[PDB]
DNA sequence: TGCCGAGGCCGCTCAATTGGTCGTAGACAGCTCTAGCACCGCTTAAACGCACGTACGCGCTGTCCCCCGCGTTTTAACCGCCAAGGGGATTACTCCCTAGTCTCCAGGCACGTGTCAGATATATACATCCTGTGCATGTACTCGGGATATTG
DNA sequence: CAATATCCCGAGTACATGCACAGGATGTATATATCTGACACGTGCCTGGAGACTAGGGAGTAATCCCCTTGGCGGTTAAAACGCGGGGGACAGCGCGTACGTGCGTTTAAGCGGTGCTAGAGCTGTCTACGACCAATTGAGCGGCCTCGGCA
């Protein structure tokens, strides 16, 4: 399944930029639950400015509101 | 010769703490947000730069979620993390409970 | 010879271009001319604290043309800012290193 | 067909302030953002002001309460200074 | 000069459902609240989804699209289900 | 001139359809609010008045009292799992709060 | 004003303490949690007379304190609006 | 023994009252309100809409301070909780 | 043999909770407003939405070769338990301050109405600021070799 | 002291900036218009102040034992490094959809005329709910009966 790819070494590296010394084993398998959920509740949104505008194909500006409405702003893809 | 363990770990953070490159790889994440939008709307296309800006957004809460964790470990005495200390870090936030 | 009204408010950013937006954010009613004037220059100004405040870092690494890794190690360090822009993360941008003073080596 | 943005804008301010210098194309995408976001906050929260005393109209001494609202500290005791000098001039020009 | 509210009809709507039941002043003015919140929650956000495709009105479905991202869970699909009764009826 | 029929009576609705048209222009929405779009917007309020008084109400009738004082909303409001997400922001005044002690601060 | 914060006694603090579900309070929690009142009380009350400022009353009215509630995510339910 | 203590908490979760002193909590807004603008006059009604907006934040701090003593293995509740609940909610 | 203290079963009686019965005072629900201001119905002109056509951008899909992730395993230091020692958090009590109520009395100023001019909208004509485009060359990068720093 | 590593400096260069250019669409001018709201002016609610009294609560003290913390431990579960494996990251062609143009006509707004849905009342006038008092029950420990195990 496709979430396995979520591989054990890139759960490190965020880690290691989070500043985390030592991982528990139990934490990779926990965390994927997290990414996996956070995903869910982006897509919803973005996939609802999607049919709203009978348009088929998710776009950056999508993406960018969805993330805008839930308080997780990113400046980049345009404001 | 061999570090003693902890030397490389401390290594690890001054590297990542310093770039600022994506971490999970493109085409395995890419095949993620794929999965998890064909269960709300059969035969989506995404623009190639929409999926970046769940990468960019991805990243940015996963290492949010990691900083806010360790000040738990730290707190409990700790220097490892468990799940018991991101359980509590996402109720203080209100995330899950 | 039209002037233009940037000019005579001595500002270098856009205040009709500016007006015709607010003019598109007001209920089913019309905006005071004298607001273009303290809309900008209160958008301006935050120029000149986002970017100014890169003398502290872009000059400091010897390179220059201003680059996403900067304005983050910077928006995120001053602290009468940080508060108007937390709601934003930086897309390139990376984070400030730190290590905690318990997981170094005693 | 053609967009618009403040491009241009950001780059004669850059000018202003460290004449040497200039702004990567990645990172004009974020002051354009930031310059978009902090309109649209202030813009968006000035319409409430004129519904909560119901007035008609938006005016300079309305968003000068939306700068002082939406901006902490003594970042808005300069930006209410700024402003209040760019209306000084215009006023005496019209 | 008058005040308006929509005490009547949250007052109604109780004797819809409970109609033995009652609500004392103090637990009025919450439902008076609560109901022009996610009043102004429906607007603002049919608003800007207006602004955002470039359109002038706000149709049926500048609306259904405002409480279908606004709203949490069941309550979206039962929304947008008791809605759409009503235009459906009202356009007859 | 055939009397006249409320626009709430003809939609099947107790919430004010009328009323409504009038807030909503004049909200800071963009000029065109159309009719049919105050009918899907009074169901998609008097809704939750039905959700939330319904279980509500169903909350006055177990403590064996006739009116629904305040703190009878927030045993609801904060205790449905789905009213719980849509009311985050809310504090209700007099509303009290929800009774819990820790299971590891009893003894034994 | 002299010094009113004190008046926010002890007890009081342990009132709301015991509703929040703790058992034990070391002596350090009441001087700590005056200062956060004090710092919340600031970032509200001063929304609430900019709020006062703006229509040139001089009364702080209930609206123009929900008013300043409601934009810092805190929205109160009992007073209007 | 610490059972009092336990019979505090199901008296105070029962009852909907105002938990601080009305005369201390209203001299106490007036006085942070004078650095603001001097000669205020307060609504009856926004005095107390301030005091129950407050006790609602207070004890939702304790209800979350708490659970940080339960992660140390402790009972007691102490500043350094507090302080790590404001600093993982962001305030 | 014996002796006779230690050990194992049944009512009194004080203290929380719980469910029950009384009675006196506001605060809900029901009329009558009725006067009244908005919703409704009936014209109309016109803005804008919806739905074809079709042009051509760009997202999906097939091909080859390296970093990276997977699998091992030793061993180290961390998480874990547990036992003991001190003092600080609680409890119970008496004395004390002052919150809470009612009561009178003043006058700030919230609130709403009446005037009329200062202000911004809307049109037409028009000219110059900005967008998209194509272009040389300088910056910031990736690499290789050696110096300095730091771990064990 | 040896070794792996980070730091640092100069070469060679594939590409992104910052500019000049054509030109187009929107900012600006000059004039006409009307209605929002600034200013003046009352009326009246109510925010405030000062008094006296009862009694709920807070303050301060004394005794104690519950908890927090430090120390020492035996063990498992991680970090490091190596060796091996598979799969990420770098490459052209189809055609599907976003995007722009043209057109029809569904539908909202604006003005007007008429009357019922709705909101400030009365001091209504009951009748829920709030204190205030009451009776049952559970729970627990202590003071009285009868058999047996270890001791003379």
């Amino acid at each position: 399944d496709n979430i396995q790819g979520i591989t054990k070494p890139a759960i490190r590296r965020l880690a290691r930029r989070g500043g985390v010394k030592r991982i528990s084993g139990l934490i990779y398998e926990e965390t994927r639950g997290v990414l996996k959920v956070f995903l869910e509740n982006v897509i919803r949104d973005a996939v609802t400015y999607t049919e709203h505008a009978k348009r088929k194909t998710v776009t950056a500006m999508d993406v960018v509101y969805a993330l805008k409405r839930q308080g997780r702003t990113l400046y980049g893809f345009g404001g | 010769h061999r570090y003693r363990p902890g030397t490389v770990a401390l290594r690890e953070i001054r590297r990542y703490q310093k770039s600022t490159e994506l971490l999970i790889r493109k085409l395995p994440f890419q095949r993620l947000v794929r999965e998890i939008a064909q269960d709300f709307k059969t035969d989506l296309r995404f623009q190639s730069s929409a999926v970046m800006a769940l990468q960019e957004a991805c990243e940015a809460y996963l290492v949010g979620l990691f900083e806010d964790t360790n000040l738990c470990a730290i707190h409990a005495k700790r220097v490892t993390i468990m799940p018991k200390d991101i359980q509590l870090a996402r109720r203080i936030r209100g995330e899950r409970a | 010879k039209a002037v233009s009204r940037s000019q005579r408010a001595g500002l270098q950013f856009p205040v009709g271009r500016i007006h015709r937006h607010l003019k598109s954010r007001t209920t089913s009613h019309g905006r005071v001319g004298a607001t273009a004037a303290v809309y900008s220059a209160a958008i301006l100004e935050y120029l000149t604290a986002e970017v100014l405040e890169l003398a502290g870092n872009a000059s400091k690494d010897l390179k220059v043309k201003r680059i996403t890794p900067r304005h983050l190690q910077l928006a995120i360090r001053g602290d009468e800012e940080l508060d108007s822009l937390i709601k934003a993360t930086i897309a390139g941008g990376g984070v400030i290193p730190h290590i905690h003073k318990s997981l170094i080596g005693k | 067909s053609r967009k618009e943005s403040y491009s241009i804008y950001v780059y004669k301010v850059l000018k202003q302030v460290h004449p040497d210098t200039g702004i990567s194309s990645k990172a004009m995408g974020i002051m354009n953002s930031f310059v978009n976001d902090i309109f649209e906050r202030i813009a968006g929260e000035a319409s409430r002001l004129a519904h909560y005393n119901k007035r008609s109209t938006i005016t300079s001494r309305e968003i000068q309460t939306a700068v002082r609202l939406l901006l902490p500290g003594e970042l808005a005791k300069h930006a209410v200074s700024e402003g209040t000098k760019a209306v000084t001039k215009y006023t005496s020009s019209k």
